[PDB]
């Protein structure tokens, strides 16, 4: 194989770094123009989302490696911020060429990017120190879910989504805990609904319902019998499923399998519950018996969901039918089979007003692209919202923060006479590329457009108002309500600024060429 | 992954719908030209296609941008009807419009609202010359009739047009508040009739009577059966395998002939002379069922008695085991109607009721296929003509009016995007242009004059590009429900601005 | 795009290239072909009429001419070249109009104008014939049979041609009396004079031996079952692991069918049409012996059309299983006959069969195949040329001559129309005259003599008269003893007319996914 | 359009012959030779008739094309 060093590597790193910053820059923000992306499979994905673009790209290099990696630490915690962290890393790398071309060693600038990465996140700190409680922040949660639902263009009237993300974060992730819960938030949805068909389910919706509507739709508080046990074909994991191969076998199994389920569905109710959640469902034969034995219960519960309805409800674990006991049961504040407004989306909810250990946002949509349109949008909302419901620290987005940063950055950059005097100043120059590439997408000349904000910063020297991010012509950060959590913007940088510098410290690469990923 | 940057992406955005649009813009518009599908990737074939999808889907759509419209234009056709050829050309028009504005170095975003807002005010100007024709039922008749004949047009239909413009409106004038595809029962076969079709009293069914069965059934009370017998009747004992060797292989066929006989026990219990079921029986079975003396009709159609039960006032049900799980159907006759050489067992309980059977007799399926869609398309445009009885002047006259207004608008309306609105307005008059030379006529004057001419208020007077002449859109009958035209405006305007805003395409 | 423009030209390229050499028509002209095929198959080819259908071409534009070939023949039976060769005349005008800049739709619509103006004149010249009387039936058969294989055997085949249609003849004139009713059954043995037009349903059914369903009150049945037996329909409890186990089930199979064929014999039906549908294989190979043992004609899985001929013509339907005897929906035949001419040949005749005033059956007979052929094809067009008269009566000429008469007189319509198409029809109007020139074209050297005069002469003979390609010389062409029914060319006109505008209806070629 | 224009005065020949009307060579609204007042000397057109077929015959005259390799000066 081969070892490429210095300028070779220098042209190995920024090269693969430069192009993917470009696909996202015309994808950048709400005006970022979406990208249809098609697999070898005949697939089609219209993506302005970098992480989705990165999920769409298997493209090959340590950069393309780190890129698919870098955004998705921003996309879960903070959500929105996925796009800027990469494109700006390229812009930083875009600079380091000319800046090493000035004869400043890549590690001579390297600290200067991070050194001046301080002022930006430090300047972000200055923007809005506000932190609001759930019931107060819920408007800023949806006011940010104005923006953080905005980029996917599923936002207004989706204040449903915006509000269901308010409680979904609060329900499981506390405000004081500030340990991220996207794991105990259950992201859920189904095709055939509608974007405006939207709900936050507090407990667990199990997809299948009671074996009949001829038995009540409603199981009361708790009494959920947690069951791994066949009332339909078991398909056990220890042996293999086979069915009856003989004529006398359909005779006896029909007669045998009925009276046991008669006994067992009674034995469930003997052990007791108004709901038996079975990993292995009721058959249609066992359905009429759940009717005949006069018990409500769920037929099908997921193999994992038998843990879910156990944990997510806090319901005390009943492993199986043989472990059935009265004191151990799955729990509910109530149990319903809920039509969501489109009977196509129909679930049996085990709902938690007692303890929700998995809170379920249930989105709906005409199809899957539309619910995912909502969900990743709801995600980034739910993300920033959770960030904000932890600490409501916000910042006016669209770069007017960075336009205010870059000036203060490059100034405070010059203060250290060390060669990063200049190098940190060039760092600030990169802070201006995202609203730039946004102003491109906005239909505006970013050059003049930023200088409007520059002038506005010359006016303000912090973002309050700003330029367009959505394309309107009312140029505001505050009144347009272009606002991001103050956290993730700093996290964008922290993710954006070092990877460059980290790639700066690693130019020594054994490769025949870039494509090794 | 293959990264497609904007240079070819916008270009590929343009080529996809244009390269198919040119094919359908022949078919679409008035008729000076069509698509003759010359078919070989799959075969040796020669085909004549006015259908967009038959042009679209048969040919390779593999362009990711062509994927959009071939997917999106079909739905528009699958929704309101005749949207394949429409959403394709009209966005392909915009692709040309974008291309210049692209080549003019203009933000696609700047082009978005420029078209997208222009889409509205055109749909608004579309709503202007949209003229409600619901006045009387005779108006609503001839509205639907003009509209039914509107979608059927620019397509090859032999005897279809004049009969369904009766039927489609007949299906409308019975349901009153919608049209009936739930009622019209399309029955296709080889009758030797060219396109010739008719409203079928009751519903005919295709079987040869023979063996011992007398062919005609009189005073027939049908016993509705949702479950018949295939060959062996299915129940507890219904299956056996005795085969230990090659003799039994020939001897197992003989064992199941017994199972045909026990089927008689079930039907002889019900007692009704006429037993009509879903599942067919064969001629050697006909020996056992016909010698039983009761008349057991095989393959009696669900939608057929669904016709009856609606019109006869009775109940067609599901899950038939014993006679009363479905309310007994009442027909006047179970008869054999002989059409040419055909022998068709024909159930007549009612005539031309609010559920009709429609017998489509043709020697070719493709025409019967494209006849169904244009019928499937018209009734939808007729069912929305039940809702919106505005029939907006078609044949490009709508394009003109919208092109004139939006141009007038772009003049004042933006300070910049007057680029795209007129560009939008330009794409409007496009569809008119391609077909006038197809009559030999000069579109330029037309789109210049007759637009401004009828956008100065001749709006009824409009484009006959079959004759290449200026004629009245209402009197020529060239016009259609305000929805479908706006509906074919909705997707195509949306279809273009998607790949327009697409500046990169990943390819795995 | 350029592709839309070139492909119609590329269509006009491959298509028009084919339809032209498609005229050597008639004549002893041009050197015979041993055609190595597109796959390398050596084939000796002659007589363009069949060389039409024979032709293997590629591309959409070339095959529509075979499609065009197929069209005229089945329609009239006459003028197989007449419909195609004029597609050479068509695409003459087409390009020149596309070279004139005329629009494809106008060039398309120009096809309909000349067509209407053409069917005008061809009927104007054509001299009406009576399709009821034996006379022009014989005469149109005559000239056709004079252009068919046997001129000598055109004699007896003529009443067998004339009576065949007159069997199926419909009141006065109408387009009717198809060749499907006619069942042409090749009978080995006999001669062409021995070819026999039979009034009733004759079958091509060929079963074992003779004296088999020669009897009286021999009905011809259709059975959509077949006979029973253990190891036929009824069960076997015994299984064969052993040749001895094989014997007792076949013995019990044979013994039971022997009773069933009695029940077919007492049915009055001495021909069952045994379903090609196979139950066990249905009718046993052990059974065929037994049905034939009762002088009942069944060959294993009887030829399906015979099943439909008995359905169509006779009205026979299946019956109950022979175990039940028969419901006797088997149609009414008090005679079904196996005729051996010269003590040879298998022909099932159903006499006394139900026939619906139609299904006349010519039995084309001969000791050779060529003998049957020379008869069979000749009577066919004689059947056709009379079917032509019945369908559309009178007579025009033959060999392309009267089209030049149309061509002269159409240019006059091309004078009147006063449109672009008046020129377009005109660009086509005299493009018709290429046929007799190209008919006489292919035989030789020092070329140019007769060709323009093959046109010029007719215009000299003016509007009534022209040169007769078959007998030579100028006269009224419609009767030199050179005729085809008025149907044949007006049948030839529209088809090629139709098919060519499709090329203009082509915006651009494609290839399916 | 010439083809279009031809068709009209073509149709005019069905209407009217040797007409005082015709196409508009002046590209007017009226297509005439009279409301156009276009004309030539009946000499001229006849004189113009003389020349066209005069070269047509003229390229025919002899059988001799034989050149040094120069049929043009």
């Amino acid at each position: 194989k081969s070892r490429l060093m210095g300028l070779e590597a220098l042209k190995s790193h920024i090269m693969a770094a430069k192009a993917v910053a470009n696909t996202m820059r015309t994808s950048l923000g709400p005006n970022g123009l979406d990208k249809m992306m098609v697999d070898k499979d005949g697939d089609v994905t219209v993506t302005n989302d970098g992480a989705t673009i990165l999920s769409m790209m298997d493209v090959d290099h340590q950069i393309a490696k780190l890129m698919v990696e870098l955004s998705k630490s921003q996309d879960d915690e903070i959500g929105d911020g996925t796009t800027g962290v990469v494109v700006l890393a390229g812009a930083l790398l875009e600079e380091a060429e000319q800046l090493l071309d000035r004869g400043i060693h890549p590690i001579r600038i390297a600290d200067g990017y991070e050194q001046a990465a301080r002022v930006a996140i430090e300047h972000l700190d200055k923007i809005s120190d506000s932190v609001l409680v759930d019931i107060k922040d819920t408007e800023p949660l949806i006011q940010t879910a104005k923006t953080t639902l905005g980029s996917k263009v599923v936002n207004s009237c989706h204040r449903q989504m915006a509000e269901i993300a308010v409680n979904a974060v609060l329900t499981v992730a506390d405000m004081e805990r500030r340990d991220v819960d996207f794991e105990l938030i259950k992201v859920e949805g189904k095709v055939g609904g509608r974007l405006e068909d939207t709900k936050l389910i507090k407990g667990v919706i199990v997809d299948k319902d009671f074996s009949h509507p001829q038995m009540p739709k409603k199981v009361e508080d708790a009494k959920i019998a947690i069951l791994t046990c066949p009332f339909e074909p078991p398909k056990p994991k220890t042996k293999h499923k086979l069915d009856v191969t003989s004529v006398e076998d359909y005779k006896a199994l029909q007669k045998y399998e009925k009276e046991k389920f008669e006994e067992m569905i009674q034995q469930i109710k003997e052990t007791g519950a108004n709901l038996a959640i079975c990993q292995w469902g009721f058959d249609d034969e066992a359905n009429h018996l759940l009717l005949q034995n006069n018990l409500p219960a769920v037929r099908w519960v997921g193999g994992p969901e038998i843990e879910l309805i156990a944990i997510a409800t806090g319901g005390r674990i009943v492993p199986r039918f043989s472990e059935l006991t009265a004191e151990k049961l799955g729990f509910a504040g109530l149990v319903q089979e809920i039509s969501f407004g489109t009977t196509k989306d129909k679930m049996l909810v085990i709902e938690q007003c007692k303890n929700s250990r998995a809170v379920t946002i249930f989105i709906r949509g005409g199809n899957k692209m539309i619910i995912e349109e909502a969900k990743r949008s709801l995600h980034d909302a739910l993300c920033v919202i959770r960030n904000l419901i932890r600490d409501n620290r916000v910042v006016y987005g669209g770069g007017a923060a960075e336009i205010s940063c870059a000036l203060a950055v490059s100034q405070e950059a010059d203060k250290c006479p060390t060669l990063e005097q200049y190098a940190m100043r060039a760092f600030a120059d990169a802070l201006e590329v995202i609203p730039m590439a946004l102003s491109e997408n906005s239909g505006m000349n970013p050059i003049q457009t930023m200088t409007e904000v520059r002038a506005r910063q010359v006016k303000e020297m912090n973002p309050a108002l700003g330029i367009d991010c959505l394309h309107k012509g009312t140029n505001d950060m505050k009144q347009q309500h272009v606002i991001e959590t103050l956290i993730g913007k700093k996290q964008q940088i922290s993710l954006a600024t070092q990877m460059v510098r980290m790639i700066l410290k690693i130019d020594d690469i054994r490769k025949p060429g870039e494509s090794e990923e | 992954a293959d990264e497609e940057r904007a240079e070819t992406a916008r270009l590929t955005s343009f080529i996809g719908a244009i390269a198919i649009g040119d094919l359908v813009k022949s078919t679409l518009g008035p008729k000076g030209m069509d698509k003759i599908l010359l078919s070989s990737g799959r075969d040796a074939s020669l085909m004549v296609t006015n259908d967009g999808a038959t042009i679209l889907k048969n040919i390779g759509v593999d362009n990711p941008a062509a994927k959009v419209l071939v997917d999106m234009s079909r739905v528009q056709d699958d929704e309101v009807g005749d949207g394949t050829t429409s959403v394709t050309v009209l966005a392909a028009e915009l692709l040309r419009e974008a291309e210049s504005l692209i080549a003019k170095k203009i933000h696609p975003q700047t082009i978005i609202a420029g078209w997208r807002e222009a889409t509205k005010a055109a749909r608004e100007a579309l709503l202007s010359s949209a003229v409600d024709h619901g006045s009387d039922e005779v108006k609503f008749r001839q509205d639907l009739m003009n509209i039914a004949g509107t979608t059927l047009s620019s397509k090859l239909l032999t005897h279809h047009k004049d009969h369904f413009t009766k039927l489609a409106v007949e299906a409308v004038l019975r349901l009153k508040g919608s049209g009936n595809l739930e009622a019209i029962h399309i029955i296709k076969k080889l009758g030797g009739s060219l396109a010739d079709s008719y409203l079928d009293e009751g519903f005919l069914l295709d079987k040869k009577i023979g063996v011992n069965q007398p062919k005609r059934i009189e005073n027939a009370k049908i016993l509705i059966a949702n479950t018949g017998m295939d060959t062996d009747k299915i129940k507890i004992f219904g299956s056996r395998v005795r085969v230990d060797s090659t003799a039994k292989v020939a001897e197992i066929e003989h064992a199941e002939k017994e199972k045909m006989k026990e089927k008689v026990e079930r039907i002889l219990k019900h007692g009704i002379n006429c037993f009509i079921n879903r599942q067919l029986i064969y001629n050697y079975p006909e020996q056992l069922f016909g010698a039983a003396g009761v008349m057991a009709i095989e393959h009696a159609d669900f939608a057929g008695v669904e016709r009856l039960a609606l019109v006869t006032g009775g109940e067609i049900a599901s899950t038939f085991d014993h006679p009363e799980l479905v309310k007994l159907g009442s027909c006047k006759l179970i008869e054999e109607v002989m059409i040419g050489e055909d022998k068709l067992i024909h159930f007549s309980g009612v005539a031309l009721g609010e559920a009709c059977t429609i017998v489509l007799r043709g020697a070719t399926q493709q025409i019967l296929d494209e006849a169904e869609r244009s019928l499937h398309d018209a009734l939808c445009v007729l069912a929305q003509t039940v809702k919106d009885s505005r029939t907006v002047y078609g044949g490009g006259c709508s394009e003109m009016l919208m092109a004139h207004a939006v141009t007038q608008l772009a003049n004042r309306t933006p300070g910049k995007e007057a680029v795209a609105m007129e560009s939008y307005a330009k794409a409007l008059r496009m569809l008119p242009t391609i077909i006038a030379d197809n009559a030999g006529y000069d579109s330029a004057d037309l789109v210049a004059q007759l637009r401004a001419a009828h956008s100065e208020g001749n709006t009824t007077a409009g484009l006959d590009m079959r004759e290449g002449t200026i004629g009245d859109m209402a009197i020529l009958g060239i016009t259609e429900s305000f929805q479908v035209k706006r509906q074919v405006l909705l997707s195509a305007a949306e279809a273009a601005e998607v790949i327009l805003r697409v500046d990169n395409i990943i390819k795995a | 795009r350029d592709k839309p423009a070139q492909i119609r030209f590329s269509n006009i390229s491959a298509a028009k290239a084919v339809a032209d050499a498609i005229r050597t028509s008639l004549g002893p002209k041009g050197m015979d072909k041993m055609i190595q095929d597109g796959k390398g198959d050596v084939t000796i080819t002659n007589d363009g009429a069949t060389i039409l259908k024979q032709m293997q071409v590629l591309h959409p534009a070339a095959r529509m001419l075979v499609e065009l070939s197929k069209a005229q023949d089945i329609e009239a039976g006459d003028g197989t070249t007449s419909v195609v060769i004029i597609a050479g005349s068509l695409l003459d005008s087409c390009t020149k109009l596309l070279q004139k800049g005329i629009h494809p739709t106008i060039i398309s619509e120009s096809f309909q104008k000349a067509l209407e103006k053409g069917i005008e004149i061809l009927t104007d010249m054509s001299r009406p014939v009576e399709l009821s009387d034996r006379e022009t039936l014989l005469n149109s058969a005559t000239t056709s049979l004079n252009s068919k294989v046997v001129s000598q055997y055109s004699s007896l085949l003529s009443p067998m041609s004339v009576n065949a249609v007159m069997k199926v003849i419909d009141p006065a004139t109408a387009t009717s009396v198809d060749l499907r009713d006619i069942k042409i059954v090749k009978k080995l043995g006999g001669t062409i004079d021995d070819c026999e037009l039979v009034e009733g349903l004759v079958l091509t059914q060929k079963v074992s031996n003779s004296g088999i369903t020669r009897v009286e009150k021999a009905k011809i049945g259709l059975i959509q079952f077949c006979l029973s037996a253990p190891k036929t329909d009824m069960d076997n409890q015994i299984v064969v692991s052993d040749y001895a186990q094989m014997d007792r089930v076949l013995r019990e199979e044979r013994a039971y069918i022997l009773n069933l064929v009695k029940q077919i014999k007492k049915t009055g039906c001495n021909v069952l049409l045994i379903q090609k549908s196979i139950l066990r294989d249905a009718l046993s190979d052990l059974a065929l012996h037994f049905l034939n043992k009762m002088k009942i004609m069944v060959i294993k899985d009887i030829e399906r059309e015979d099943i439909e001929f008995i359905c169509k013509t006779i009205g026979t339907k299946p019956v109950a299983h022979i175990d039940q005897f028969t419901a006797d929906m088997l149609g009414s035949a008090e005679l079904a006959e196996e005729v051996n001419l010269n003590g040879s040949g298998k022909l099932l005749k159903i006499t006394g069969c139900a026939s619906p005033g139609k299904t006349v059956t010519i039995v084309v007979r001969g000791s050779n195949k060529l003998v049957i052929e020379e008869a069979e094809r000749s009577i066919h067009d004689a059947l056709c040329v009379i079917r032509c008269l019945v369908k559309k009566r009178a007579l025009i000429a033959g060999g392309g001559a009267p089209e030049i008469e149309l061509a002269l007189r159409l240019t006059e319509y091309s004078r009147t129309l006063s449109g672009m198409e008046s020129y377009c029809v005109r660009a086509f109007a005299d493009a018709m005259e290429v046929i007799p020139s190209t008919l006489a074209e292919n035989a030789g050297l020092n070329p140019i003599s007769t060709v323009t005069e093959l046109r010029n002469r007719h215009a000299q003979g003016e509007k009534t008269a022209g040169i007769n390609v078959r007998k030579g010389g100028i006269s009224n062409i419609l009767e030199e003893l050179v005729v085809q029914p008025l149907l044949v060319s007006v049948s030839a006109l529209t088809l090629a007319t139709e098919t060519v505008r499709s090329i203009l209806k082509i915006d651009d070629v494609v290839n399916t996914r």
